């Protein structure tokens, strides 16, 4: 008996908004309300197709008459404008609590054995470890994707906000704080106790976060890329589109809580490639590969059904990455 | 009869550059010398007409995406 | 004497679409020019989440699929940056004439479903079922996915006369429960101007508006549509605001059921014949037992064996929805 239930959907917990970008200048940023938008432009960009050759001829003049032709092409850039230094990035996050219920399931005796599964991870122990682990990744601005590489200051601003008023606040150098080991201090453990009360279904939680980085004037920042349809289809002009909003260049609120759920320090074949994304057959696609494979027995499908059905409960350290894929949400049912 | 095209190889679908005159009889001859003719990987290749008409295109190993 | 093969019956308590804005809170009492909230593109690069069917378990199909990954584009429904309330606002209208059919076959059925319901008001008004309407007004279980970790929830009811303000009610909607009924001396008057309205005294309209702090920027969530860089996503949008169906509106309306042949451990379902929720997967009023809408409708018109006077509220308010009843 007990089968797993056909439909399991999960709502998400901790949803970021997208993330707006600004420009100013770093001994501005206490006043920096009124900063103006980081505005997307265009440029014509041309370049010779240097790919590497297809094996048929070796012959000089093919290659030579080959880079007479240039390639031609209209992108979309995103610059600081010249006097200012510093990027801004703002969004707000809300952690929403009531983890393990799902949003859709068809057993019934499924639905409780989850629920008690993990009532009785909750009562053990909290959400502490994994509040602790996702202040590391909002206190270092790993939300900062590209745009934090060679800074020279990375300045992180939380603001939990009870009313429209400020409850209480932070400030963190985000490159003192590093982007591997998740060390401890006192004003994060504070924002973690909040992110696991708010977690814990105990209050209402809404962060408003800010984040500073100077690069120097003028530099190239790097909003997130759109793919190409609807601009273009038959015959078209632009080959890179950057996500706006209303003309404020702007990341994906996906992007960012890819970066906050990059929380799984606990996967076989490693020695020290760093923290990974929570994702069921935990995955990379820059590395191209799972780093949690079905062969071996470490997935969120072959955890959930030994700890829910066989009531076979995992080292601990796996349930925390059963518990941060319910946090994350998603369709787990058998289609 | 033998048509003439425009074979180009681009590195993305919305690049302009300029092409090489193709003597062909259908558009699966100019498909099939446009499967050669190919020096580079991670291009796209492209058949117009003379004047400009795009016709179909090929992006990287799949199917030729013809232009309607 | 039987069933008539063809019954109709109409719905009573229309709503509209409901259209979403956003303004900011305490800037409420002049919300009437508040900009649209709008359906917009984004772009989205997927991973491989789903359970694979035993067959694809190795690393040589997992590699290639995790490497070249499928995209999408969605339609998302957010907040402005410096918006943090959601409003939404719909009218409803509450008709009466409740056991009339519009459509049938019999003229002594006919008549003895009047009479049946006849019987039914008669007995006790409309006053339990416009209670349990009035509850699902107050709170504002029609913000569905909008109404779960919302900071505060405010619902502002009128009456309209002619096109003028009869009665302004105000409520929080979350101080008043979701999964209970309660009694309160502002809620009773709009549960009897609802039983006045149903039981046919007064034309009743109504306009119902609700705000949510959702927080600046946040994503709302629109009602959804079915699909005719793939879009994987498709919101309902009337004009350019982005909207709620009516239906899924009236569906939060008459969740008012509390009596089941099954375990009362999990609040008030729909009315629905053989009382059925999708997102639980299983049907509550099953016809092993006695207790789903046609046994209890054939038991109390045909051969006049009433049910319970708690079954009674459920059997008019299927009459209430409307349907297509009938053998």
């Amino acid at each position: 008996i007990l089968s797993t239930a056909s439909v399991l959907a999960f709502e998400r917990k901790l949803d970021p908004s997208d993330a707006l970008m600004s420009a100013g200048a770093w001994a501005q940023r206490d006043a920096s309300q009124e900063w103006p938008a980081v505005t997307v432009r265009e440029k014509s960009v041309r370049g010779t197709i240097s790919n590497r050759l297809k094996t048929k001829d070796r012959d000089p003049a093919k290659l030579d008459a080959s880079i007479q032709s240039p390639n031609l092409q209209t992108v979309d850039v995103a610059n600081l404008p010249s006097d200012a230094d510093t990027l801004k990035v703002r969004f707000t996050l809300r952690v929403l609590g009531g983890a393990g219920t799902p949003s859709a399931c068809n057993d019934a005796a499924y639905r409780d054995k989850l629920l008690q599964t993990v009532a009785t991870y909750v009562n053990d122990q909290g959400f502490a470890e994994l509040a602790r682990r996702y202040a590391h990744n909002l206190a270092n601005a790993r939300f900062l994707w590209r745009n934090r590489v060679g800074a020279e200051a990375v300045e992180v601003r939380i603001n939990h906000i009870r009313q429209g008023e400020v409850a209480r606040a932070w400030r963190f150098d985000a490159l003192a704080i590093g982007l591997r080991d998740f060390k401890a201090d006192a004003e994060l453990d504070a924002l973690a106790e909040l992110i696991a009360s708010g977690l814990s279904g105990s209050g209402h939680v809404l962060l408003e976060v800010v984040a500073f980085a100077r690069i120097g004037d003028g530099q190239e920042v790097f909003p997130s890329q759109e793919l190409i349809l609807d601009k273009g289809d038959k015959k078209g002009q632009k080959s890179k589109t950057l996500y706006s909003v209303r003309d404020a260049a702007a990341i994906h609120s996906q992007k960012i809580g890819n970066a906050l759920r990059t929380i799984d320090t606990w996967y076989p074949d490693e020695d020290g490639l760093g923290p990974i994304a929570v994702e069921p057959y935990g995955s990379v696609t820059s590395q191209g590969k799972a780093y949690r494979q079905p062969k071996q027995k470490l997935d969120f499908y072959t955890l959930l059904d030994n700890w829910v059905l066989r009531d076979e409960a995992p080292a601990v350290e796996q349930q925390h990455y059963v518990i941060a894929n319910l946090i994350r949400g998603g369709v787990f049912g058998e289609a | 009869m033998k048509a003439a095209y425009i074979i180009k190889e681009v590195q993305n679908i919305n690049s302009e550059r300029e092409g090489t005159q193709i003597e062909a009889t259908s558009l699966s001859q100019a498909k099939r010398i446009a499967s050669k003719e190919q020096c580079f990987h991670g291009t796209v290749m492209r058949i117009e007409t003379v004047n400009g008409l795009w016709l179909a295109y090929k992006e990287d190993g799949k199917r030729w995406v013809d232009c309607q």
